[PDB]
């Protein structure tokens, strides 16, 4: 679940 | 034949559910004094 | 009397003719005290029965004496509070119906000495630190994240970016967000009339980063006043006493691992760099859950997404219905 | 066993071949043959069998006692607790076996009159004794131990 | 059970936010049954 958590929100890192 | 007959078993007698038994939400302790209790109640002593 | 009925009748009308007019400020009490059991009220059966850690919305002007206030609670008409004079008022009122307040005590002594009351018997002293009965905080409440852990590192930092994500996508137009860069912690309303006022002075205190801080104060204040909420990005608060003493009086939200053993290895997924610091980034996880939950005001214990999402959503919508 | 012991078999036997009875069997049911008697006595305090004005104990109520003892069935540290726990395995054992006979039912929980004269009593009394008489022993010997000198 | 446990007591702890506003387990086998017997008799030995 963390994971998930940690993944999502560094894939929107980019801009 | 060795592996998967085996858990065709296990399953069978792990998931094997009691039959009839009506419903016990009654009844508190008889986890195992069901049987104890009922031969107290039918008991007779051996006669010579 | 006519006069009395009179006053009602005008405190009834100006009621209903400010019931759609802009809050102009709030208050923050530190005192159960209801508003509704005085007498003094300028109009009875419309007061407020409002316990401690409440918050109070004023929009118009009656007196010295009163004021017309609402409760952020859902439904809560509009009522009369108290002024801070006022309170102080009843709070001297409070403790003159026991059998003595000053120094004579009442231990079969009557008659022989009368010792009328000095100085020490009023408000006058006291003053060491004299909290006053109202505090001055922003209209809404600031929403601040505690880091699972420090803030400033990878783990932590995607913690909250995403609650930032989901608040400014999910909520745009009613929320603004907002970034402290420098530090926070250091908001004190009575240390000195005013610390280093110019920065010519070449004091100490001049010259350091205490007047940018006590400049970032106000600012949410006015962001508040605009009724749109407001979240701050502090990087230097990771636990909620560091915030909690000060006039801002923010909404804090608990992100927060189950357990450590989930926590190291979470850490251990970044990659070599954080490495170095995890042994130090231990301490600020179990330090800051050693901390009671009574002070946390949100708690998100879970792991999934998304029911931590609709659950900080729906929060912020109870929130948002209550000043509405 | 039970019935071995008297060979008529009728149904009782006395309550002093009753301690007998249960040190010839191994455990959990009986005590054993190495088993002390303190730790025999205080087993035959949780039983609480009532004896008859015969001085025996019946087979049946005997049993249940034993069963009871040994699975610890609802079993009460003391006090009004043990009235309201044994009513409250009357009920069971009724909605379980409503055929079951009210004699028959009296006979395996038997009704607690203050009057009556249980093993526990009996065994309880004979251990104050002999601890009165044990402590009785011991405060002579030590008042002559101390006037020796 | 430890989803349907955390369910509830996540839902109790969200409702103090929200208190402004304001079936049957499957009967259990045989072995299921003799092995939570077995298992409370062995920790009675503790």
């Amino acid at each position: 679940g963390y994971m998930e958590w940690i993944s999502k929100a560094e894939e929107v890192i980019l801009a | 034949p060795f592996f998967f007959v085996n858990i065709f078993v296990a399953l069978i007698i792990i998931t094997f559910q009691e039959q009839g038994d009506k419903m016990m939400e009654e009844y508190s302790l008889e986890k195992n004094e069901r049987a104890c209790i009922d031969f107290a109640i039918s008991a007779k002593p051996l006669t010579r | 009397e006519s006069a009395r009925r009179e006053v009602e009748s005008q405190a009834q009308q100006q009621l209903e003719r400010a019931k759609h007019k802009p809050v102009a400020f709030a208050v923050r009490t530190n005192v159960s005290y209801c508003g509704v059991l005085d007498e003094e009220c300028p109009v009875q059966g419309s007061g407020v029965n409002f316990e401690a850690k409440d918050f109070l919305h004023i929009k118009e002007k009656y007196s010295n004496d009163w004021w017309i206030g609402r409760l952020v609670k859902e439904g809560g008409d509009i009522a009369f509070i108290p002024s801070p004079q006022r309170l102080e008022s009843i709070r001297l009122k409070q403790e003159q119906k026991a059998r003595r307040s000053g120094n004579p005590s009442s231990l079969s002594d009557i008659g022989n000495r009368r010792s009328p009351p000095p100085s020490l018997a009023k408000q006058k002293q006291k003053q060491a630190e004299h909290v006053p009965p109202y505090d001055v905080v922003p209209s809404m409440r600031p929403v601040v994240l505690v880091g699972p852990s420090l803030k400033g590192y990878e783990v932590t930092d995607m913690m909250q970016k995403a609650l930032f994500d989901f608040l400014k996508h999910r909520f745009d137009g009613r929320i603004s967000i907002t970034r402290v860069t420098a530090d926070l912690s250091l908001a004190k309303r009575s240390v000195l009339n005013n610390p280093g006022k110019r920065t010519i002075i070449e004091r100490s205190s001049a010259r350091s980063s205490i007047a940018e801080v006590q400049s970032e104060i106000e600012r949410i204040f006015e962001l508040a006043k605009s009724l749109q909420l407001v979240v701050l990005d502090a990087d230097t608060i990771n636990h909620p006493a560091q915030l909690a003493k000060t006039s801002l009086a923010p909404i804090i939200v608990f992100v927060k691992v189950s357990s450590p053993k989930v926590l190291q290895r979470l850490i251990r997924s970044r990659g070599k760099s954080q490495m170095k610091h995890l042994t130090v980034q231990m301490m600020a996880y179990d330090k800051l859950v050693q901390c009671p939950p009574e002070s946390f005001d949100v708690i998100l214990d879970e792991n999934q997404l998304e029911d931590a999402c609709e659950h900080l959503a729906e929060y912020l919508e109870v929130y948002w219905r209550a000043t509405h | 066993v039970w019935a071995e012991y008297d060979p008529a078999a009728w149904g009782r036997m006395p309550y002093l071949d009753m301690y007998q009875m249960l040190r010839h069997m191994s455990p959990p049911l009986g005590l054993g043959k190495k088993c002390p008697a303190r730790v025999a006595y205080k087993r035959l305090l949780r039983m609480d069998l009532p004896v008859a004005d015969d001085n025996t104990v019946h087979f049946n109520s005997t049993l249940m006692a034993l069963i009871r003892t040994a699975l610890d069935i609802k079993i009460a540290k003391g006090g009004a607790d043990k009235q309201q726990m044994d009513a409250e395995l009357r009920k069971e054992m009724m909605a379980i076996w409503p055929n079951l006979s009210q004699k028959t039912l009296d006979l395996l929980v038997t009704p607690h009159k203050s009057t009556d004269l249980t093993v526990g009593k009996i065994y309880a009394a004979m251990m104050i004794m002999e601890y009165y008489r044990q402590s009785k022993a011991k405060k002579l010997q030590a008042m002559r131990e101390e006037q020796d000198r | 059970e430890e989803e349907e446990a955390a369910n509830q007591k996540l839902a109790l702890q969200k409702a103090k936010e929200v208190a402004e506003v304001s079936n049957q387990k499957p009967a259990k086998s045989v072995w299921e049954q003799r092995t939570s017997e077995m298992r409370k008799q062995n920790l009675l030995a503790s």
